[PDB]
DNA sequence: CGCCCGCTTCGGGGCAACCCTGGTCTAATACAAATCCGGCAATGGAGTCAAGACCAGGTTCG
DNA sequence: CGAACCTGGTCTTGACTCCATTGCCGGATTTGTATTAGACTGGCAGGGTTGCCCCGAAGCGGGCG
């Protein structure tokens, strides 16, 4: 393995760096706490910046400046010591820091658990009293001399304890003597007699305490010699003082140290092997909590034997320097410097160091010396990670000094900014403009910008033609504009395409590619019908400008990102590019029909004629243009060059429907012959009233049957004849085309005598408040509605505020109904309804507490609005930081595993009814069986698209259930294949081989979430990916059999009668907000429920009915039901796209066996991994772990990777590295994540090998061609 | 507006020549735990028998070329900071006066 | 970064090298070994008139006229107009 | 039939990431080494001046 | 044709000069170190927020007499 950068690795092995690879790496030990000279402003001699440490800060010179030349190149100045070479490797070289006292990483001391105490099985806080120089610990005990000596020793031992007993007998004897003088000399001279009795109590006080005190003396004694018995390695030594009476007390039969060099003795001897196969004789025969504390720790033990490292380097010998451009010192305007804040930690170890190594040649004692040791062990602590222990070292203004781990984690971390993106060069941005004349692979772009951006392909082009001599000049004519670079502008942008981009991107139609062309002004002009995608209204709303300038990347963007190759969804398939707001209103007033218009034909012909036909629908547009035919008027024209509907076709000639030679009549308007004049030759006639869905039917239609150029270009004239018609179609807004209902306040009357009858009855108490508000919202609810109806029946068609709604334009009749008529019932701050309603409109204008009553839900609906859009692009990262490594990898993985469809149960009646959500779930996939009829005729083939005909062949012949191929079942491991995906949405054909589906999926999944408008909403889809427990959690059955229903005390406690040999079930929390689940009828006692059918209506939780249903049915649990939140926002997601994420969550199988090939209870692998080492394992040695599948949650499925890289980007990035150096987990940078970050080309699309390393090369007849 | 910086070094731009060198001898560096190390200094150079290597401690040149030994003074001592102001005789009075009471502490 | 590469000067000077080459390509092989040696644009060192003469054989005051010869056909704007741009 | 015992289970609690309800100090002195820098004062090679001598082939004349 | 001349370079010598190149000494300034004798001998930014896991007290069914 090379570190020398040639941009092809395949593998990065993380690992633990030993104290000889630190020294290995550096280039001299930096020996000083000083920077920068104050007066010369040139780095000091083996300081933190010095240049023969580093390198040079000028280019190709040495540092007393004698070499100066790159002539002088690899070389060393023999006098200012400083290699010659570039500047740019002061980014490169470390240096290191010799230590006087040994040191302990912080990343294995004070983590959870800490690694050190778990590989020599101690305590945090016996670590925290070790290298906190608080406590004592022996390393090693001569055992083998100890015994043999221990005999001699007890022998002194007690010689000794029989001086202190001798000691305290001459004590006892003396204080004997003194009270037998006492009392002599208290007896034979008069005083009072409790005097002489308390001499006498204060010698027996004296003689009380010699006693009990060289008792304890004695006591101490057989301590220590105890504790010499009792001496071991791993053994704590608080207060030390025991332990000083104990080092001259035969102090060479033990090694007693305290602090980093005495982990660094345990390290030393200590055979980790030993306890290796110690720990696996425990979680072999083990029980309790015992073995599961062997297993944590035979963890890491294994993971240190595992690997080539060694726990020798989890002490700290000599600390690296980060290279100094990365820690820069940079002045400013006025020699303002800028220093990194890692100086200063650097600063206070170096000081630190140069002051322990001081006082221990000086000679100090050891307080001052294990003082100076904590100090700087505290100081290294915090330069890796400041506030990791104790308060955070902190700096002017009491601001925390940004550390090294805080370079990684944190949302400032180098993970998670890398992960964020940079800005690029060759970009822009400016406000936008509607482009109602461009095409749409176009867009407008002001020449004051274009000139910016293609500058250099411009300056090229004009220094090849004669403008300019060289470069410099032809950069002088760009800033000083001379007006033949306008020319030279277009030369170079025709046929180079640029990509927009809006703020922020919600899905993958959120950066497009466009051809530009130069429009005078300064906006950015836009075509009209990419806003749906971008979801950028003109308001204001800026759009940034980016520019591709490989071959490979403008074929990229010409290719693949244009504008006209996306016009179907990645989610639905339906096309984004339909029109609307004005091209919908200009087409439906273009083609509905008026009766009695101007020109009609009227059948009549008595002495007159019919006067209502034309031979040619040019002579009806002349007869138009003069004022006598009006164009939605219904009229007999004779077609010629158009197709006729199927029956007319089929009918008039012999299905061969040549409109080219067609000549046929048509009873129509004129402006749906214009608008089929749109639409292609081979398409048939429409002859509809152009509503929105009609619309989106007919793009459906030309998007699955043409190429996407026809509708391209049938999208781009439908948008030109939509605006032509939108002027003429007169829809303005008058305060009189505003009407409200004449009956309005009747109703209002009758409503709030209602009203007024059940205030009454508040009034009388005859009910409570709470139903008495309940009562006015009913009321006032079934008013709205009533006022809404008389509103409906009371506007004609004409009226344009009707006609915007009713052509489908945009807005509910809701809105209408608040412009006139009543404003209703408004919601309260918390959420409730309040009892006064609005019945004012807007058009009658408010009155003020109307308005404050307004206020609540308009300010709540905005910070809705906020909060939605942050949540939502939440879960968008958490749903692409999932499903970011299901990539399409094989054509075929050629299972017949596929889940089945419900396609259209059928009517009692016998009618196969469809099911509403069949373009949802069955539509676009790739049939895994093939369709039989009671093994009639076998109607379609296994592997069919799934489109519309074959639907409708189905329904025909009457099958319902379809076992299709999915992505839940796809056979292949790396991915998933191409026909278990099915049909891409986004092309309408099969998917291609690399296109990466799950972040397609995560976009699809994640963009239309702000439309969630809110247990219910969003929280309730988000927590349905994350394998939560829902708050409202319906129970459900464990087995079939009649219920014991039964409602207990604010709770129900309802039972079920087994139907098999079994217990019967008992469920006890059922908290009276639930209610029994009405299917089939209302649940009942002594009904016969099903083996998981759900208890009560509501919520069930996944992780049980996984463990009652198996892994099928929570598939279509989990895809049902939140494909069940979507409808009801009336959003269209293909399940596929769904289905893409519950593949991804139920990766992994649990595990509780060891089986045979190491493993651990609870352990979550991957189910074909397991699958992968149990058929190595079923020959030599046939215990398989005993397997469970379970799903596991998405922030949880998604840390639980290989790829610790990827991991990295997640969470606290501390606990992601540290194991990983411990484990040794070398990435194999595999995934698409990783290969954005070091910038590989990503293995997804056009990275893929397959693709990547074509050969290209003419045709050999070609080659003769010329 | 836009606050600018420069670190304190000089950035050219030439042609990194593999093939146009100075020439350039190689010396071998011995360091005090035998640790070998390769300077390149000029061709057109004196060659310093000592070198601070990249060890981080002084090593001297591979060949027996004798460089200079100390030319160093001690800084003082802790005698020295006594003798500054005792007398040679007041500390062997001083001496005498102890060895009697380790005396004391002996036999007396 | 306001001692960081500029980018255009760069690339500038690489090709004023090169136009300088073909400059130098115009005249004589006496006068472009002189001026080449003379500013060390070949190699990095600027040696004398007394070290071309050394590698010429001829006089170091040969050199010299050799060098006014030199710049006084490199002051033709008909020439050098090419390398007033590039200043 | 009841008395003891580890397995399990839950509350206690023990503890890892984020934030912000949240400053003025004795004062020199002695000296020695290092270092900068400033001014004459040798250059001594490197550039400059100039004279003059080498002709070589156009230019012109007989 | 034979020959004088005219001006293109081409090269030599000889002198000159001129500005770097040390170089040394004298001084200026700058930086580091030693020493300042009455007495003085144990504290400070630190708390509150969120959430996740480690572990002892307790139910509790199995083992035991
Ligand atoms: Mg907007
Ligand atoms: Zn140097
Ligand atoms: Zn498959």
């Amino acid at each position: 393995g090379a570190m020398l950068d040639v941009n092809f690795f395949d593998e990065l092995r993380i690992g633990l760096a030993t104290a000889e690879d630190i020294r290995q790496w550096s280039y001299g030990e930096v020996k000083k706490p000083e920077t920068i000279n104050y007066r010369t402003l040139k780095p000091e001699k083996d300081g933190l910046f010095c240049e023969k440490i580093f390198g040079p800060t000028r280019d190709w010179e040495c540092y007393c400046g004698k070499y100066k030349r790159v002539r002088f190149k690899g070389i060393i100045c023999e006098r200012c010591g400083v290699e010659v070479t570039r500047a740019k490797v002061r980014r490169e070289r470390m240096g290191h820091i010799e230590l006087a006292a040994p040191v302990t990483h912080i990343w294995y001391f004070k983590g959870v658990p800490s690694r050190l105490g778990y590989l020599l099985d101690l305590a945090p806080k016996d670590l925290e009293k070790i290298i906190y120089f608080a406590a004592y610990v022996i390393t090693s005990v001569d055992e083998e001399m100890r015994h043999n000596e221990l005999s001699t020793l007890e022998a002194e031992m007690a010689v000794e304890r029989k001086a202190v007993e001798d000691q305290r007998d001459g004590e006892l004897e003396a204080r004997a003597q003194k009270l037998e003088a006492d009392l002599a000399e208290l007896e034979a001279e008069g005083a009072k007699a409790d005097a002489r009795r308390k001499v006498r109590d204060g010698g027996e006080r004296e003689m009380r305490q010699i006693r009990d005190r060289a008792q304890r003396e004695l006591d101490r004694l057989e301590d220590i010699w105890s504790t010499f018995t009792k001496l071991a390695p791993k053994q704590l030594i608080v207060d030390e003082n025991l332990y000083r009476e104990l080092v001259d007390r035969y102090g060479e039969y033990f090694t007693g140290a305290m602090g980093a060099e005495s982990i660094q003795k345990l390290i030393e001897n200590f055979d980790i092997d030993a306890e290796a196969e110690s720990l696996r004789d425990v979680i072999r025969n083990g029980k309790g909590q015992k073995k599961l504390r062997a297993l944590k720790r035979l963890k890491v033990v294994a993971a240190f034997q595992q690997s080539g490292n060694s726990p020798m380097g989890m002490v700290l010998d000599a600390v690296p320097v980060i290279p100094p451009e990365l820690r820069p010192m940079v002045q400013l305007d006025g020699g303002r410097f800028a220093t990194s804040d890692l100086n200063d930690l650097y600063r206070r170890v170096i000081n630190r160091n140069n002051r322990l190594k001081r006082l221990i040649d000086l000679g100090a004692p050891e307080i001052i010396v294990n003082n100076e040791k904590r100090m700087l062990q505290e100081s290294v602590d915090a330069l890796f990670d400041n506030g990791r222990r104790g308060r955070p070292v902190t700096g002017p203004g009491n601001r925390p000094l940004k550390s090294l781990s805080d370079l990684l984690k944190g949302k400032q971390g180098r993970f998670r900014q890398n992960l964020l993106g940079k800005r690029v060069d060759y970009s822009g941005r400016s406000v936008i403009v509607v482009g109602p004349q461009l095409k749409l692979h176009q867009c407008g772009l002001p020449k004051l910008m274009a000139l910016e951006l293609f500058k250099p392909f411009v300056m090229k082009r004009l220094v090849d033609l004669n403008h300019a001599q060289n470069i410099k000049s032809a950069k002088r004519m760009v800033e000083r504009q001379r007006p033949q670079v306008w020319d030279v502008l277009e030369e170079v942008i025709a046929e180079h395409p640029v990509l927009l981009n809006r703020a922020p991107t919600l899905h993958r139609l959120g950066i497009q590619a466009f051809e530009p062309m130069l429009v005078e002004g300064k906006a950015i002009q836009l075509h009209p019908l990419v806003c749906e995608a971008f979801n950028a209204d003109f308001d204001g709303d800026q759009m940034a400008v980016h520019l591709p300038l490989s071959a490979e990347a403008q074929a990229e963007a010409r290719i693949l990102m244009l504008s006209s190759n996306n016009i179907l969804s990645p989610a639905s398939g339906r096309p984004l590019a339909m029109p609307r707001l004005d091209m919908v209103t200009g087409l439906y007033y273009l083609t509905t029909e008026v009766p009695g218009d101007t020109g009609e034909y009227q059948p009549a012909s008595g002495d007159h004629p019919e006067t209502g036909v034309y031979s040619s629908p040019a002579e009806a547009i002349m007869a138009a243009d003069r004022g006598v035919l009006s164009v939605r008027a219904k009229i007999k024209v004779r077609l010629t060059q158009l197709r006729p509907p199927v029956e007319i076709e089929a009918e008039l000639f012999g299905h061969s429907g040549w409109q080219p030679g067609d000549a046929w009549m048509a009873e129509t308007t004129l402006g749906r012959v214009m608008f089929n004049e749109l639409l292609p030759l081979g398409y048939p006639f429409v002859n509809k009233q152009m509503h929105k869905k009609v619309q989106a039917a007919i793009i459906n239609d030309l998007a699955e049957r043409y190429p996407m150029i026809v509708v391209a270009q049938t999208v781009d004239k439908l948008k030109d004849a939509g605006f032509y018609w939108a002027t003429r179609s007169g829809v303005t807004v008058s305060m009189a085309d505003v009407l409200v209902p004449p009956r309005k306040k009747e109703i209002l009357d009758h409503y709030e005598e209602r009203a007024d009858k059940v205030e009454k009855q508040f009034q009388r108490g005859a009910l409570n408040h709470d139903e008495r508000n309940e009562a006015l919202v009913e009321i006032w609810k079934e008013a709205t509605d009533e006022v809404g109806q008389a509103l409906r029946e009371h506007y004609p068609d004409d009226n344009p505020i009707i006609t915007i709604v009713d052509s489908g334009a945009t807005g509910n009749f809701t809105q209408t109904r608040t412009l006139a008529g009543m404003k209703g019932l408004v919601t309260n701050p918390k959420g409730e309804f309040i009892p006064r309603p609005v019945k004012s409109s807007f058009r009658e204008g408010l009155t003020v507490l109307e308005y404050f009553i307004n206020t609540h839900g308009a300010r709540k609906g905005l910070a809705d609005t906020a909060l939605r859009t942050a949540d939502s692009g939440y879960l968008t990262r958490r749903l692409v930081d999932v499903s970011q490594d299901v990539i399409v990898r094989e054509h075929d993985c050629q299972t017949e595993r596929g889940i089945v469809v419900e396609l259209a149960e059928r009517a009692p009646d016998g009618t196969l009814i469809r099911d509403p959500y069949i373009e949802t779930s069955a539509y676009a996939r790739t049939l895994g069986t093939d369709a039989v009829d009671e093994a009639g005729n076998v109607i379609v083939e296994r592997g069919q698209d799934l489109g519309d005909p074959e639907i409708d062949a189905l329904l025909a012949a009457g099958i319902t259930q379809v076992k299709v191929r999915s992505v839940l079942t796809c056979a292949t491991s790396t991915g998933v294949c191409a026909t278990c995906y099915g049909r891409s949405m986004a092309t309408g054909k099969l998917v291609d081989i690399g296109e990466a589906v799950g972040i397609v999926a995560a976009q699809s999944i994640g963009e239309p979430g702000t439309q969630l408008t809110m247990t219910g909403g969003l929280p309730r889809v988000q927590e349905l990916f994350e394998a939560r427990v829902p708050r409202g959690k319906a129970p459900i059955a464990d087995v079939t059999g009649r219920v014991r229903l039964e409602d207990g005390e604010r709770f129900y406690k309802i039972t079920i009668v087994p139907d098999d040999g079994g217990e019967e079930v008992v469920y006890d929390k059922i908290s009276k907000r639930q209610r029994l689940r009405v299917f089939k009828r209302v649940l009942s006692d002594g009904d016969h429920v099903e083996v998981g059918q759900q208890l009560m209506e509501g919520s069930a939780d996944p992780h049980e009915v996984l463990r009652v249903q198996g892994p099928r049915e929570v598939q279509i649990h989990l895809v049902r039901e939140v494909q069940e939140v979507y409808r009801a926002q009336g959003v269209s997601i293909h399940d596929k796209h769904i289905e893409v994420i519950v593949r991804q969550m139920l990766r992994r199988v649990t595990i509780i066996d060891s089986g045979s090939t190491e493993f651990l209870p609870g352990s979550l692998i991957d189910r074909a991994e397991f699958e992968a080492e149990n058929r190595r394992v079923v020959a030599e040695g046939g215990e398989p772990a005993a397997g469970r599948p379970v799903l596991m949650g998405i922030t949880k499925a998604s840390l639980a990777t290989d790829s610790w890289l990827s991991a990295a980007s997640f969470q606290e990035t501390t606990r992601v590295l540290t194991d990983a150096a411990i484990n040794c987990r070398s990435d194999k940078l595999n995934g698409l994540k990783e290969n954005v970050i070091i910038g590989k080309l990503i293995p997804a699309g056009t990275g893929i090998n397959r693709y990547r390393n074509i050969a290209v090369q003419p045709t050999e007849e070609a080659r003769a061609a010329a | 507006r836009v606050l600018r910086g420069s670190r304190l070094g000089a950035v050219s731009y030439e042609t990194d020549r593999n093939h146009d060198l100075a020439p350039r001898q190689i010396a071998r560096y011995r360091t005090d735990n035998g640790e070998e190390f390769e300077v390149p200094f000029a061709d057109d150079a004196e060659i310093p028998g000592t070198w601070l290597c990249r060890n981080g401690m002084e090593g001297t040149l591979i060949e027996g070329d004798l460089p200079e030994p100390k030319k160093v003074k001690p800084p003082r001592t802790h005698w020295d900071m006594l003798l500054e102001r005792r007398s040679i005789e007041e500390l062997e009075e001083l001496l005498k006066e102890r060895l009697e009471l380790i005396r004391s502490r002996r036999r007396g | 970064d306001s001692e960081a590469v500029v980018a255009v000067d760069a690339v500038s000077f690489t090709l004023l090298q090169d136009q300088l080459q073909s400059v130098l390509d115009t005249l004589s092989e006496r006068e472009a070994g002189v001026v080449r040696l003379r500013f060390g644009l070949t190699d990095g060192q600027p040696r004398t008139l007394d070290e071309i003469g050394q590698v010429y054989g001829v006089t170091r005051e040969r050199i010299r006229q050799i060098e006014s010869k030199t710049m006084s056909k490199l002051r033709h704007p008909s020439r050098s107009q090419v390398l007033r741009d590039y200043l």
